[PDB]
RNA sequence: UAAAUCGAGAG
DNA sequence: TCATACGCCTCTCTGCTTATCGGTAG
DNA sequence: CTACCGATAAGCAGATCTCTCGATTGCGTATGA
């Protein structure tokens, strides 16, 4: 019985909440194979933008807020990564839990945006790093 | 005609009220999940073999489900899709609204 | 079914209940006396199981509506115990509950305090306050007990009405998961308590201890020696089911109050009274004949089992009331102690053979008395029960129409998507286009080809439901039909209804292939079809292999012919088996060529190759 | 393939009453199309074309004062190899009660037949 | 007959009974063939014809 | 579609109020009449109590009870149902459209 | 054990609302996940 | 009476002649091939009793 | 008529189904699937014999949308194209009552039963000699005691007596 | 046309 | 003498549930 | 001192994919023939 609802928290056929989010990350494990290879992404760009068409998907969606939340975060985390786990008060909770990742460019997880911001200062490289976080980003919502 | 059915009418009408989501703060997926497509193609196929009006060109066409293809292609699908949440509340979604893919 | 037959009305939600002596009464048709379920000649005889007002039988009208075998419903009947039987179901809160309990002051030996707090607690999680149930136990604080009920109730009362102001609580009460688990645990503890202890302290006084030996004799034991001392200061028999049905019905009266929340986990909108004339059956009832219609051979007819059980309960309720007759005659004139006592202890032992004849019709197991035998006929219960009972074999699992079976053989020569249809399938499935103006030429087309000549239809389906078969008609006559196809209904009822033409699986089609044992969702999915007509094997792409396990080995798989709109659209989109090119157990790949096509691609593509 | 088949007629008059069916044909208005598959003691002719649907036998019951004949049941077309009269062992010297009918059918290698 | 094709599922009065206004009904049967025919073959007008000139003169 | 719209669909009649699907049947017409779908708990005997009353097969007459709608089962739920008034339990179906 | 869990079903009048796939099943009701997750009305332009 | 023993495979009896099952005596001499027909001769059975318990020492 | 206007106007709250091919008219549709078969029909709900409607709604299945929407939902059922929708439409019935004074003519008359035609619409069951004299006419007061309403048009049978 | 038990098999 | 209807005619796992021998306060 | 409360010892109850064939169906007895 238990189910993807619409609010993306999975739960059973009479309601009970089971998880908020599928694996915390709401990820098809089926779409998840190329989420990582980003190698992979940054050769077939072209192929991968033509496919997805950024362009006609900005009418209906909200790019800064997500974005904004997810850099404060990182910087928090950051700065907090050197603290033991009991101590880590939360002050900022990780962007997917108050802003809808099927709505909201940029709300991703932490170990995604990790890996991505990783990639983006180990390998520097017509595209930059801002067309392709952009890409990618639509890629994971 | 009994009060005791208009009552009942009214209490109806309105907790379908109080469920429904105003379109001012849905906040569902804008994207149609492939569930939403397959079931609007195999119900406007039904219509459409039930003898519906059509509003796409027949270019030597006999299959429904293909007309219906036709149509969510050129978004002139008049069905509107209730995404329904677990308390009860739904928001009232359009096809034209939902972007596919 | 028919998507021109619409439906409306829709089974919202069902709860369970206990059927009351009298609506059966009122509901009945007919009421079994006799056990003769067929007489010399075998018509049906008045009164016995098959009589005509429960249904039909073979050839008969049925003398309830009026219908023959195959429109009428199947009307209900019943049957009169004569002494009240214990229901095998609920015996053992018969036993929970005549333990416990009171004869003299006919109330719980449990304090009334404390089966208040326990009504009180139950009320409230009634509407799902499971917090206030335990804010409730902190209210501890003979003539001050009257108030601490009083107090208590308050308690309860204002905190419902807060919960059901602001929203937290709507008047049929909120159920889920944890508050059930908490009301649960609750009355098995308040179940446990009240087994617990004795000398019921409403009026102080010892009560005899039960027991059974199996699930039709209860006995009591009397009190002790020590026991039986404190009785008169305040100032192993066998007990009969009228008996314990009095004593149980004047305690349910007088618990009602504790009763109505152990006995509903809703809030009992309703209002009806819970009474002790539930576990007790004084009035059986009889499916209908359709559901109790018996075996046939070509010659060899055998008795239905659940009628032979019904005529050995008729059979001993005839002789219970013969039994009972002969008793009164025994008393008006005045015999000697022993002549009623030998047709007492005969109808004594007939009580208790009918209690286990009722055990045994309800369950197998439950039946007592064995010497040899045969075969244990099965009660009601055992024919919903195992896994071979009606639940895990015919709602769980169903066998269906317009599905076929066969074995596979490869086919690199099909689009790794697609199926290869023998024409043996093709020309017995079928799916009902309904007649357009754009599906007019395809379907005359198909009609006047017949249902022998791939593609072709084998039946018109017309707008009053009105099937025409094509088996039996000429070319002449088939195309007079196709002619007829598309025509303006003249009745106005089916002015909005078009003929359906039940044309052969075209190549268009799509059907779901599926093999056994399905491990996961990639052993179903859903192929186009391909109509290759050679030979009669289901032929298969290679690249499904890897997905449904198979070798072509003899191998087996049923493919499934979906029949409407919604489900050709449901397979074609999200069951098709592109869509499955990788599995959800870790996102792996589970299609692709398996075995020689690598071997010819290692060959190809080395350099040595021009 | 070879199957046999017992059309055993004295299958419903288990019990003493005498024979109220024989094997062959009455004299009611049957359809003439049996004689192309029967003969005329109401048995297959051997090395017959029978499929589902077409007559095995012809049997005259003395009740119903009508010929009614059994049937093929299977979809696979067999040919009649061979038709046995089994006798009682009783000293009665009843009429011809039981008859065994065998069948042929070619089972020539098609695709999916395991080698 | 009798199917969801031709007849309400639920036939529910929602009111009272109310006569008829302004004593009158030629403001609704005057009207009623207007937005009629300006099928139904079962004397649906034919004896249906026959109530409306009796209450203004004879037929 | 593979449970119940090709295995064992029907459209049985259902008793608004008491929520029972084989409570109902049919009634006999007089002359030119309709036999309209009653429920036998439902209706009233006429003793107790034209186009308001309804009579069984054997000729008993019983009043009201004749509201009743059509829903779409499986009739192995008819049966299983049937099997439960067998065991003294009831099975009550709310009915949408009230 | 469907006889347990009648019995424990029947005394407390346990009502229920046919949401887990199985009792939409033995109702025969549309499932409620995934394509029966939703409704879906019509637009229909009258005056 | 042996008849029907041979005809079951049943093994109806007073004392159970001390053998653990009591079905399943007698097999049916299939002549599908003269393979099938010689092994029929040459097999042996542990007992109908062994072939459901899960120890498979 | 017997100072009774007995033409009573009774709104109902019908649940209706509608075809696909009825999706651009859905009103229209619903009027000639059921309203129009219920006219010059005797209906137990409605009271009587219905001779009109008018004024039908279309209840729409989101609330949200305002009263005069020129656009509005139909639910469509998971297994078939067909729409349900609720409806709220004025009857105009003739609603009879019993015990009441009913003027009607006299069309067919037979040895025994006396022909009743109220308006000319209102089906029932050679001069003779009346308590007057005067041979046997169209015009007269009957009683509605009796009322058969079992065949396909309902019937009124009565006495001149009170 | 059935239903159970046992036996022999295929994947 | 003798046939068919009536009357029966012994080698695995998880809990739950009840009964009975110890202890603490009053 | 003795009743309420636990803590084992024992017993009890419920469990441990589809498809095709074939074969088979009780003694026992007791009275009208
Ligand atoms: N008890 C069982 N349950 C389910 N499937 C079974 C089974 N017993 C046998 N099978 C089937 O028998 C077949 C044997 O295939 P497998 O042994 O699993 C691949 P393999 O070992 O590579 O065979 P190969 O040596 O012939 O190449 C499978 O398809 C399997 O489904
Ligand atoms: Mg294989
Ligand atoms: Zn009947
Ligand atoms: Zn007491
Ligand atoms: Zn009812």
């Amino acid at each position: 019985g238990v189910h993807v609802s619409y609010d993306n928290s999975i739960r059973d056929a009479d309601g009970t909440l089971v998880q908020f989010m599928y694996g915390g990350d709401a990820i098809d494990i089926t779409k998840e194979s190329h989420m990582t290879q980003f190698e992979f992404c940054l050769d077939n760009y072209y192929a991968l933008l033509k496919k997805y068409n950024p362009s006609a998907l900005i009418e209906h969606l909200d790019v800064e807020s997500a974005l904004k939340y997810s850099k404060k975060t990182l910087k928090y985390r950051k700065k907090h990564s050197k603290e033991p786990h009991y101590k880590q008060s939360v002050k900022y909770d990780p962007v997917l839990a108050k802003y809808n990742p099927a709505k909201y460019l940029g709300s991703v997880s932490e170990n995604f945006q990790d890996k991505l911001e990783s990639f983006l200062d180990k390998n520097s490289k017509g595209v930059n790093e801002k067309k392709f976080r952009a890409l990618m980003q639509l890629k994971y919502m | 005609g009994p009060e005791d059915f208009q009552q009942h009418e009214q209490i109806r009408r309105k907790t379908l009220k109080e469920k429904a989501i105003p379109k001012d703060q849905r906040a569902t997926t804008p994207y149609m999940t492939k569930y939403e497509r397959a079931r609007i193609l195999g119900t406007r196929a039904l219509q459409i073999s039930m003898n519906a009006p059509v509003f796409v060109d027949l270019e030597g066409e006999t299959d429904p489900l293909r007309i219906a293809m036709k149509e969510l292609a050129e978004k002139k699908i008049p069905l509107v899709i209730r995404r329904y949440l677990p308390d009860g509340s739904f928001e009232d979604w359009s096809v034209e609204e939902l972007i596919v893919d | 079914m028919d998507i021109s037959k619409p439906v409306g009305s829709e089974i919202t939600s069902v709860d369970f209940g206990i059927l009351t002596a009298k609506e059966i009464r009122n509901l009945s048709a007919k009421q079994i006396t006799n056990p003769t379920v067929l007489d010399n000649l075998g018509h049906p005889v008045s009164g016995g199981l098959y009589d005509l007002a429960l249904g039909a039988f073979l050839r008969n009208l049925c003398s309830t509506c009026g219908l023959d075998e195959k429109f009428c419903p199947g009307h209900q009947g019943h049957i009169e115990l004569p002494v009240p039987c214990y229901n095998p179901l609920f015996f053992n809160q018969l036993y929970i509950y005549l333990r416990a309990s009171c004869l003299f002051c006919h109330h719980f030996r449990l304090k009334s305090v404390e089966v208040h707090r326990y009504a009180c607690k139950l009320r409230l999680l009634q509407y799902g306050l499971i917090d206030e149930s335990y804010k409730l136990d902190e209210i501890t604080l003979s003539t001050l007990l009257n108030e601490l009920k009083s107090k208590r109730s308050e308690y309860v009362d204002m905190a419902i009405a807060k919960a059901l102001s602001d929203g937290r609580t709507t008047e049929r009460g909120s159920f889920t998961a944890t508050v059930n688990d908490e009301r649960k645990k609750l009355v098995h503890e308040f179940h446990k308590k009240l087994l617990s202890r004795g000398k019921c302290d409403n009026c102080g006084m010892f009560s005899p201890k039960f027991r059974k030996d199996g699930f039709t004799k209860i006995f009591e034991t009397a009190l002790n020696e020590k026991q039986i001392t404190n009785n008169r200061v305040k100032g192993s028999t066998y007990i009969l089911s009228t008996e314990v049905k009095n004593i149980l019905d004047t305690v349910f009266r007088k618990e009602q109050c504790v009763l109505q929340y152990v006995f509903h986990s809703r809030p009992n909108l309703s209002r009806k009274l819970v009474k002790a004339d539930s576990f007790f059956m004084d009035v059986l009832v009889v499916p209908p004949t359709r559901f109790r219609l018996p075996s046939k051979l070509g010659e060899e007819v055998h008795e239905n089992s659940q009628n032979q059980l019904l005529s050995k309960v008729l059979t001993t309720s005839l002789l219970i009331r013969d039994l009972n007759d002969d008793l009164s005659k025994l008393q008006k004139d005045k015999v000697s102690l022993e002549d009623r006592r030998v047709i007492f202890s005969r109808l004594m032992n007939a009580f208790v053979t009918i209690q286990n004849d009722v055990n045994a019709f309800i369950d197998s197991t439950k039946a007592q008395g064995r010497t040899s035998g045969k075969v244990p006929i099965p009660g009601v219960k055992q024919a919903l029960e195992k896994k071979e009972g009606l639940f895990r074999k015919h709602m769980m699992g169903k066998r269906v129409n317009y599905a076929a079976r066969s074995v596979i053989s490869p086919d690199p020569n099909i689009e790794t998507n697609e199926i290869g249809v023998p024409p043996v399938f093709a020309v017995k499935l079928t799916y009902p286009e309904p007649v357009t103006a754009y599906n007019i030429a395809e379907l005359r087309q198909a009609v006047i080809n017949g249902p022998d000549k791939w593609p072709g239809a084998t039946q018109i389906q017309n707008e009053d439901g009105s099937l025409v078969s094509l088996i039996g008609m000429s070319v002449e006559q088939r195309k007079a039909l196709a002619n007829q196809l598309l025509t303006p209904s003249s009745n106005v009822s089916t002015h909005t209804l078009n003929k359906k033409v039940y044309r052969h699986i075209k190549n268009r089609d799509v059907v779901l292939m599926n093999r056994q044992p399905t491990l996961h969702k990639a052993s179903m999915m859903g192929h186009k079809v391909r109509v290759l007509p050679n030979e009669k094997t289901l032929r298969l792409h290679y690249a499904n292999t890897g997905a449904y396990n198979a070798d072509f080995d003899g191998d087996e798989m049923n493919m499934h012919f979906p029949q409407n709109e919604n489900a050709r659209a449901e397979a074609l989109n999200l069951a098709n088996t592109d869509s499955q090119y990788l599995t959800p157990t870790s996102g792996s790949p589970v299609r692709g060529l398996i075995q020689d096509h690598i071997s010819a691609g290692v060959w190809l593509t080395s350099k040595d190759s021009f | 393939m070879y199957k046999t088949e017992k059309v055993d007629l004295a299958l419903n008059r288990n019990r003493g009453d005498p024979i109220t069916q024989h094997f062959g044909f009455g004299n009611d208005e049957w359809p003439k199309e049996w004689l192309e598959k029967l003969d005329e003691d109401g048995l297959p002719y051997i090395g017959t074309y029978v499929e589902e649907g077409d007559p095995i036998c012809a049997y005259f019951d003395d009740t119903l004062n009508k010929t009614k004949i059994k049937t093929y049941h299977s979809s696979e077309p067999a040919y009649i190899e061979e038709v046995n009269l089994i006798g009682d062992e009783s000293n009665k010297f009843q009429e011809l009660q039981t008859v065994s009918i065998k069948y042929r059918i070619r089972r020539t290698p098609q695709i999916g037949d395991k080698f | 007959t009798a199917t969801t094709l031709n007849t309400p599922v639920v036939i529910h009065a929602t009111q009272l009974p109310q006569h008829v206004s302004t004593d009158e009904v030629l403001q609704f049967l005057e009207s009623f063939i207007d937005e009629k025919e300006n099928t139904n073959l079962s004397s649906s007008i034919s004896q249906l014809k026959r109530i409306q000139r009796d209450f203004k003169g004879l037929p | 579609d593979r449970l119940l719209n090709s295995s064992d669909y029907t459209q049985a009649s259902v008793c608004r109020e008491c929520g029972s699907i084989l409570t109902t049947q049919q009634s006999v017409p007089r002359i030119g009449s309709i036999s309209t779908v009653c429920c036998r708990r439902c209706s009233m005997r006429f003793e107790d109590a034209d186009s308001q009353i309804w009579e069984d097969g054997q000729g008993n007459k019983f009043v009201g009870g004749n509201e009743t709608t059509t829903v779409a089962i499986p009739f192995v739920l008819k049966y299983l149902d049937s099997e439960l008034s067998a065991m003294g339990i009831r099975l009550r179906y709310n009915v949408e459209p009230k | 054990t469907t006889c347990q869990f009648l019995t424990k079903a029947v005394l407390d009048n346990e009502r229920e609302q046919l949401d887990s796939p199985s009792a939409r099943i033995v109702v025969g009701k549309l499932n409620n996940v995934g394509t029966g997750s939703f409704d879906v009305l019509a637009k229909v332009p009258n005056a | 009476k042996m008849q029907y023993f041979l005809s079951t495979g049943n093994l109806v009896s007073q004392s159970g002649l001390d053998l653990q099952q009591v079905s399943g005596y007698t097999v049916v001499a299939e002549k599908i091939n003269f393979y099938r027909f010689i092994s029929h001769f040459r097999m042996v059975h542990r007992g109908s009793f062994f072939a459901q318990l899960k120890t498979t020492t | 008529n017997g100072t009774s206007n007995c033409i009573v106007r009774v709104p109902i709250a019908l649940y209706v189904s509608l075809a696909p091919m009825y999706l651009e008219n859905p009103l229209q549709g619903v009027m000639k699937q059921h309203l129009n078969p219920l006219v010059m029909k005797y209906n137990n709900k409605v009271g009587g014999v219905v001779l009109g409607y008018e004024g039908l709604k279309i209840l729409d299945a989101d609330p949200l949308s305002k009263e005069d929407t020129s656009e509005k939902l139909i639910k469509i059922t998971p297994d078939t194209p067909f729409g349900f929708t609720w409806c709220h439409v004025n009857l105009y019935v003739w609603q009879p009552q019993v015990g009441d004074v009913l003027e009607g003519y006299i069309f067919i008359q037979s040895a025994s039963h006396i022909g009743l035609l109220i308006h000319d619409a209102f089906n029932a069951s050679g001069h003779w000699v009346d308590s007057n004299g005067e041979p046997i006419d169209g015009k007269l007061r009957f009683t509605v005691r009796n009322v058969h309403t079992t065949g396909r048009v309902v019937s009124v049978d009565g006495t001149l007596i009170s």
